[PDB]
This record gives C-alpha cells, structure tokens and sequence, in this order.
C-alpha cells in the first residue's frame, strides 16, 4: 500500500479515517449523517435542575464527582471529571476537582442543572460555625 | 464500532481507544529512525493523530529532553504525544524512566509510554503505572 511519495501525513491518516467513516455510514447509519449522535466534546472516558449534595467522612469520591458533573456532556462534566487541565502548554491536576474533594461539612448546591449555559454550582462550608 | 460527532461537527470513529483519547483510533508507532525526528512527531500530532517519539534514536536524557522540548514548541496548546522505549537495552530504560517521571512532574504533555521489544515484569509495570503518572501504558506483546 506504500506507493505515493511525499503524501502529507495528514492526508494519509485522514484518508484512512474517512474511509472508515464512509464505510461505517453506509453500513450502519443508512448513509445519513443526521443519524450520528452529537456530544459537546469527544474524549476523556475511561475504558473501564436544582439539587443539594452533602459530604461525609465516607462519601465515595468517584460517585461524588459523578453527581457533581451530571449526565450531559458539557463544561460542568469536564470541570468535575477531567483529570488534568491545560496550562500554557503543560498538564496539571484539575484544580476544580481538588477544591471540591468531599469532606465532612461540605454542601454543594447545584442550580439550573438542565440548562448548562446558566448552571451555577455553589459550594458552602462551615465557616465560623 | 460507532460514529459520533462533536459540537464543531467533526465526525469521529467511536471506539474504546478513541473514546479514551478523544482522537481517531489510529496511531503511528514509535519507529527508530522514522519517529526519532521531532519535526515528524509534531506534524503527526498537529494533524490530529497519535504518535510515539522513538527513544531508540537518543542515547542520553539530555538529547531526548532537547527533542521533547522541540516537539512541545512545535505543537499547539493542548496537544499531546507519547514516547517509545525499547526494553532490551537496560541503559535506555535506566536513563529514560526517570526522565519521563521528571518531565511528567514538571507537567510535560506526555500522554503515554509504549514499551517495545518485550513486556516488563509485573513489578516494573506496577512501578511504571504508579510513578510515571501517565494516562495509559502501551505494550507490544510478541
């Protein structure tokens, strides 16, 4: 299959991927792109409107963050589930996850969960009693 | 296999690997001498595809560090790439595993490590997975 000289790598990989896309479309999607599901972003998944959440000394971290993120893929999903965030060009631990790490007394209030454009997550903690 | 698209409208071939890395499930493996070049690693990364920088073309932590810095300067913000290390020469590993740990501590965009020419033992694999702080480990069983 190696014949065309000095074909850009972009072209080679895009040709393979587009061939796969076209064959998959014709086979399993009836040659209709409208059948393809849409997400806000693609990636970050491991191979393995109003609410209040409360933490204890035994709250499971993963379930806590899953509840905080929600179900729809959006900015909140990424904020509470992405492991890293991008600095200038570097990768550092997601500060949002460490700020919200569950502990006794933390109360997270979610408002407007359904409309992501206006969702507000408010964390309240015991200060001065 | 399934098809999925993002907000921009870009179609993706949905797969376990693709679901994890957020890019089409096609990678260019670590090749000494083809992927030793930072320019080709950068061109492949910037095309939106995975590639592994070949450790077989470097003989010290300093030379590989210079190559990695070149790659980083050549890629866009938020891009990532991997590194391929050969398991037969212990010297390569001896200076390369600490280098990967150090660079990941500094936050360098090194997504994954691929070990070619042999599969590490359980203890060595556990050490890699625990300390290196990578997204995933690549192995090439024979």
């Amino acid at each position: 299959f190696t014949k065309v000289i000095d074909e850009p790598i972009k072209s080679i990989m895009d040709g393979i991927h587009d061939g796969h896309i076209k064959k998959l479309l014709h086979q399993y999607y009836g040659d209709d792109e409208s059948k393809i599901p849409a997400v806000e972003y693609f990636g970050g998944e491991s191979p393995v409107d109003s609410a209040v959440f409360k933490a204890t000394s035994s709250t499971d971290e993963e379930s806590w963050f899953k509840a905080l993120a929600g179900s729809e893929i959006n900015w909140r999903h990424a904020s509470f589930l992405c492991s890293f965030i991008t600095q200038d060009k570097m990768f550092v631990s997601n500060p949002i996850r460490k700020v919200f790490k569950p502990s006794q007394g933390m109360v997270v209030e979610i408002s407007n969960g359904n409309t992501s454009s206006k969702t507000v997550v408010t964390l309240s903690e015991p200060v001065q009693g | 296999p399934k098809l999925i698209k993002n907000k921009s409208g870009k179609i993706f071939v949905e797969t376990k690997f693709s679901k994890l890395i957020g890019r089409p499930p096609l990678l260019v493996p670590g090749m000494t001498p083809c992927t030793v070049s930072p320019d080709f690693v950068a061109a492949t990364t910037n095309a939106g595809y995975t590639i592994e920088l070949a450790g077989g073309g470097y003989f010290s932590a300093a030379g590989m560090t210079a190559a990695i810095d070149s790659v980083v300067s050549q890629i866009e913000k938020g891009s990532t790439f991997g590194i391929n290390l050969i398991y037969v020469n212990p010297f390569m590993l001896q200076w390369g595993i600490p280098l990967i740990k150090e660079l990941r501590s500094k936050g360098y965009p090194i997504q994954f490590l691929t070990i070619g020419a042999g599969v590490p033992s359980l203890e060595v694999a556990s050490e890699y997975i625990e300390t290196l702080g990578l997204k995933y480990l690549g192995l090439k069983p024979g």
